[PDB]
């Protein structure tokens, strides 16, 4: 399974992950993997006239 | 006028019929209506009205 990387990767902290916020400042949490599985997410857009 | 006079008259004062204009103006004001409808609405109004 390939190990994608995208420089535009992140997640934002939710309010419960407070205290872990504060101990480094800001809430960009660039240290993620996300396994995935590639036919299930989908993407969308109206087809308005013209 | 036809007024009554003498035998021996004088031919009466004169007289004519006046005619007078009516002018029944048409051009300053109309009736208007507006819609102000999107181009989203009429989209999403074609798979969820029967």
């Amino acid at each position: 399974r390939p190990i994608i990387d995208d420089v535009f990767c992140s997640r934002t902290r939710t309010a419960a992950e407070s205290a872990i916020t504060t101990a480094l400042g800001t809430a960009v949490d660039e240290g993620v993997m996300y396994f995935l599985k590639k036919d299930d997410l989908r993407f969308y857009s109206t087809p308005v006239v013209g | 006028t036809a007024t009554g006079v003498a035998i021996t008259g004088s031919a009466p004062a004169a007289s004519m019929d006046a005619t007078l204009p009516a002018q029944l103006p048409i051009s300053a004001a109309s009736v208007q209506s507006t819609f102000t409808l999107n181009l989203k609405e009429i989209e999403e109004s074609k798979e969820q009205v029967t």
